[PDB]
RNA sequence: UAAACGAUGUCGACUUGGAGGUUGUGCCCUUGAGGCGUGGCUUCCGGAGCUAACGCGUUAAGUCGACCGCCUGGGGAGUACGGCCGCAAGGUUAAAACUCAAAUGAAUUGACGGGGGCCCGCACAAGCGGUGGAGCAUGUGGUUUAAUUCGAUGCAACGCGAAGAACCUUACCUGGUCUUGACAUCCACGGAAGUUUUCAGAGAUGAGAAUGUGCCUUCGGGAACCGUGAGACAGGUGCUGCAUGGCUGUCGUCAGCUCGUGUUGUGAAAUGUUGGGUUAAGUCCCGCAACGAGCGCAACCCUUAUCCUUUGUUGCCAGCGGUCCGGCCGGGAACUCAAAGGAGACUGCCAGUGAUAAACUGGAGGAAGGUGGGGAUGACGUCAAGUCAUCAUGGCCCUUACGACCAGGGCUACACACGUGCUACAAUGGCGCAUACAAAGAGAAGCGACCUCGCGAGAGCAAGCGGACCUCAUAAAGUGCGUCGUAGUCCGGAUUGGAGUCUGCAACUCGACUCCAUGAAGUCGGAAUCGCUAGUAAUCGUGGAUCAGAAUGCCACGGUGAAUACGU
């Protein structure tokens, strides 16, 4: 069982991170437990909607969430209160008052989490699974991208053994430092322990929605950008 | 194993002289990386020489490098229940390097208060061709002229080169049993 | 020709270069081909059976031209023959173009004259 | 795991200010240089007893996400496999692989 | 690089920090309140604070 | 007698043939051990039929024909037994109880061959340097006490998870102490929590003094936080890695792995994934019932080099001024220089080779020609690899505990063996006196100008810091002169005695720094034992993560920097 996790090395280009903030090294550390905690408290507090991720900023004197989601409604909720109940409890678990907005909705019949928690579901409820990662593959495939890998874990059918399969069909590439590819590990129970299943799927080679500037200092900002040279 | 044959980095005459020959030594006469320093210990064994003969400073040098001079080594080569050996004809780069290294390892233990001393003075002996590595030339010539007997894996060697559509004649390329 | 896949490495773009190459040599005088075909011309057996075989099965008449190790057996007309000569083979070949082909001329003119009854 | 070292790292805070902010040059001003010919009383420095959990000595922390000890890391809160975990997700900001 | 031994395999990783200066030769009080009106940022942190 | 056979019972009749091996005989330029004509055995090839598969195929194992011999699962038994034959072992027909669920004909693929051969990795070779032997340092087993805690053991563990072990930390052990709990939520009853402070007790922990009365309130009482008591529960290094989830290691940059789909086989499965040519590569040209395509490899990617370019301080000063010729300042951009726009190199040009071809090599400018140097970067998977101890988690146990505070002891013990790295055994050096230029980064438990104290180092005090400002930092090897010869020295400096300095209740075994005196092991190590193709190996110093105080380790950086890569 070989490789480095596909989107741990692309963090530096072309894919942001996954939390954003400055804390200047001695308070870096007091500041990632409280990212974190804001993130383990706060999705089970958004149980009853569906998310696909969670980015997580921390602005001077404020915590701001940006929310990812299955349609640009569910987490907003009746006249905006169930968003205020969340930038509550967000208040109160960070060393700061919070801040709160919803992203753009994108893919969300295709996100790696979505499709991985609806398989899950398959091994909760002890269904035989005959058909049921082809069926995975196949309306993955009917319904966007270019290819997908599914690996289903989890002892299958319950047995007293480790017991495995796995599905790839078109295009992952995996050692890929440039674009977006949507992986999610998904950790989820049934009757006799821990069953998971893993989701590649891929969307493109190039995503331009981080990159280098487009030019050399002297262009950039002021046009007056001259200095004396010399005169002390 | 190994697609195809692949060359080696070159070193590049010493600033003070010119020589090729110079700068092959300096590089078997490095230790610890410290090859400013055997730079400084080839040069005052070259003034050193100069001193015994002023007629050419490199004199005694160059011909010291042609004198204890090894052309063979002695290679082994599986022949059944028993291994024997074959010698093989060395390198010019190889035979100059282990000719030069044989002068310094001598010079390093010889004593005197300076290796620049020393090694001038073991270029001395090897020169005239009495000193310490004439006997070791001699013996790798003595196991080259007694070994002439044996070849690589040779029973099965002889038919393979014939029915390989190779010639009848040891062939030496890859893809032929040698 | 557009100039499209030769930014980047030259690997990238030579491994696409090389390949259309070897489609381009394979399949230029195929390329435009819609569906399987509705005859077939052999005039050499001897490293090509699998094309009459498979045929065949598709349900397709078979015209063949046949050495002499090849078998007359199971297409619909043969020419017995020899695969040898490089003289004899071409004679084959502008026999059989000639039949099909102005056949065909004059159907093609035919055909314009069938279809318009309907639209009238 | 162990709620141990947990524990510790909650009752080290108020003792850290309770005993060591009146002690803070205390241990240089009545026993080492400073005391030339001035103070160098036991009876003064008897009193380094009650810090002696509070001390700097005693801030060795381990992990605050999980407890977890042993091969700590003070710029994270972290350990070696803690990190790699949060890190592989893209949960540490600037925190990319290296190449030169 | 795996969660328990496995010693020879290890995971190597760099964190860059970069600092930029400006240096306005004299600043108007206009530039401060911009600043601190327009503030937002994560990504970066502006240090007011002299040397 | 047996392996008495085309791995066909006999013979016989019928069934497209061609050709070989080789032979009667008519004929040929008597023009392949040749052809035709007409017979021959004997045999290869393949069409019909036949077989489970090999195989047979006109001489059947086809199409059938007649008649005889003979079988009815293995083992034990081709023996026993009876009749007959044979000096005589044997030969001849030929068996059961009993034990047992298989034994046996054929084929696929792996691994493998010591049957034949090709191909790859620094795997050998071609060498080079280190370790095993010494000392210290550190790890493992053996061994030991209260206990010296574990996880991990052919190349995947022995400088590894467990980056800093006097307590704590830190698994353990002992002594102290309480049970909803030394940390959260919840209730009943008292105290605000927080701070300052005496005393008992090792300290945990408690009583008491003195500051404070915040928070909310039918103004009872309570939360926060503590004391005290139950449960639900927190907690558990609590067990199982054929019960798992998450994740990664090994081979290995192996050079391979697979999906869709056709055909051939009754199917398991082949074929493609293998050949010729070419590469770092299943890279790419040609191409066979294999066709089309994807993964790894390929790419985007950072980093650096020269080199163009802009910025011009916490960066710089060819020149000129004030002037000791110092960017201190009139002043300068020529200039490194920092981070970023990027530029250059593409087997593309040109030449030769190479099957048209990929590609290797030459040619020319340039820092550089072989995708510039370096890195990112490892398909799928047996290995029952390895973690339940990051963490998820069922099965499943105590929860006055398999929890936790406080002190002391411990891994680093010591008997040795074994692993690893450092530093050495020399003189390429050490010694004395003089002498030189770094890079890159780190510094709110931290370092720190100035300062005064100090024997170098250091020290305490303190403005201060955000690190191109100030500091760690005195960079070292190397450079100059004289000196030294295998004697443990002119190398190596451990031990140990003593003083001056440090972080802390505390420095004895288990902490740091400087320094004075004397002074052992070791003269390059049998078995053993590894990385390496070039900024590499070698060797020297420096910085850093961790970090009270511990670095030989690890991690990155810069100085000086090699033998050869024929051959398989």
């Amino acid at each position: 069982g070989q490789k480095v996790h596909p989107n741990g090395i692309r963090l530096g280009i072309v894919k942001p991170w996954n939390s954003t903030w400055f804390a200047n090294t001695k308070e870096f550390a007091d500041n990632l437990d409280s990212d974190f905690k804001v993130r383990q408290y706060l999705t089970k507090e958004l149980a009853k909607a569906s998310v696909s991720r969670i980015v997580i900023e921390r602005p001077a004197k404020s915590i701001r969430v940006t929310i990812h989601t299955a349609r640009p409604g569910i987490v907003i909720g009746k006249k905006g209160e169930d968003v205020e109940k969340l930038r509550k409890v967000v208040a109160d678990i960070a060393g700061v008052p919070a801040q709160i907005n919803i992203a753009e909705v994108r893919k969300p019949e295709l996100d790696a989490k979505l499709v991985a928690d609806s398989i899950t579901s398959q091994l909760e409820r002890r269904v035989m699974f005959r058909r049921a990662m082809k069926r995975a593959v196949q309306n993955a495939m009917r319904l966007g991208a270019k290819g997908i890998k599914v690996e289903v874990s989890g002892r299958l059918g319950g047995a007293e053994i480790a017991r495995t399969e796995w599905y790839r069909e078109g295009r992952v590439p995996l050692h890929t430092l440039r674009a977006d590819i949507d992986y999610n590990t998904s950790e989820a129970h049934t009757t006799y322990g821990v069953i998971g299943v893993k989701v590649w799927i891929f969307k493109g080679e190039i995503l331009g929605g981080m990159a280098a500037v487009e030019q050399p200092e002297k262009p950039a900002a002021q046009p007056k950008k001259q200095q004396r040279k010399g005169r002390k | 194993p190994r697609r195809r044959v692949i060359g080696q980095r070159k070193i590049l005459p010493d600033p003070k002289f010119g020589s090729e020959l110079l700068a092959k030594f300096v590089n078997i006469l490095m230790v610890d990386g410290k090859k400013s320093t055997a730079e400084s210990i080839v040069y005052s064994a070259l003034e050193t020489l100069a001193q015994r003969s002023g007629k050419s400073e490199l004199e005694a040098f160059e011909v010291a490098l042609e004198n204890v001079r090894p052309t063979v080594e002695v290679k082994s080569r599986r022949v059944g229940g028993s291994t024997y050996q074959v010698p093989v004809e060395v390198r010019p780069v190889r035979r100059n390097a282990l000719a030069m290294r044989w002068i310094v390892e001598a010079a390093r233990k010889r004593g005197d208060k300076s290796m620049a001393l020393r090694l001038a003075n073991e270029l001395s002996d090897a020169a005239e061709n009495k000193g310490t590595a004439v006997k070791k030339r001699e013996d790798v010539h003595r196991m080259a002229e007694a070994n002439k007997a044996f070849a690589h894996y040779r029973w099965l060697s002889l038919r393979s080169f014939s029915h390989q559509a190779g010639a009848s004649s040891k062939q030496p390329a890859l893809g032929y049993l040698n | 020709q557009d100039g499209t896949f030769d930014k980047l490495t030259k690997k990238e773009a030579l491994m696409r270069t090389r390949e259309l190459e070897k489609l381009e040599n394979s399949l230029g005088g195929i390329k435009d081909m819609g569906g399987l075909p509705d005859a077939l011309f052999v005039i050499d057996a001897d490293h090509e059976h699998i094309a009459i075989k498979e045929a065949n099965n598709l349900g397709i008449p078979v015209f063949a031209i046949v050495d002499t190790n090849s078998d007359p057996d199971g297409v619909d007309f043969v020419i017995p023959g020899n695969d040898d000569a490089i003289r004899a083979v071409t004679l084959y070949l502008g026999a059989v173009a000639a039949t099909v082909r102005e056949g065909r001329s004059q159907d093609l003119a035919s055909q314009a004259e069938e279809s318009f009854v309907e639209a009238e | 795991a162990k709620q141990s070292m947990k524990a510790r790292e909650v009752k080290r805070v108020a003792l850290a200010d309770k005993y060591f902010a009146k002690r803070a040059e205390l241990k240089a001003i009545i026993s080492d240089v400073n005391a030339s010919d001035e103070d160098r009383w036991n009876a003064v420095l008897k009193l380094q007893t009650l810090p002696r959990d509070s001390s700097p000595s005693r801030q060795r922390n381990r992990c605050r996400q999980t407890g977890r000890p042993h091969g700590f890391l003070r710029k994270f809160g972290l350990s070696r496999i803690k990190v790699r975990e949060a890190a592989m997700r893209g949960e540490i900001p600037g925190l990319k692989k290296a190449s030169w | 690089i795996s969660p328990h031994v496995n010693k020879d395999a290890r995971d190597q990783y760099e964190i860059r920090t970069h600092l930029r200066l400006v240096d306005i030769v004299e600043p108007t009080e206009k530039t401060v309140d911009a600043l601190m009106r327009l503030d937002l940022a994560a990504g970066v942190d502006v240090q007011i604070s002299l040397g």
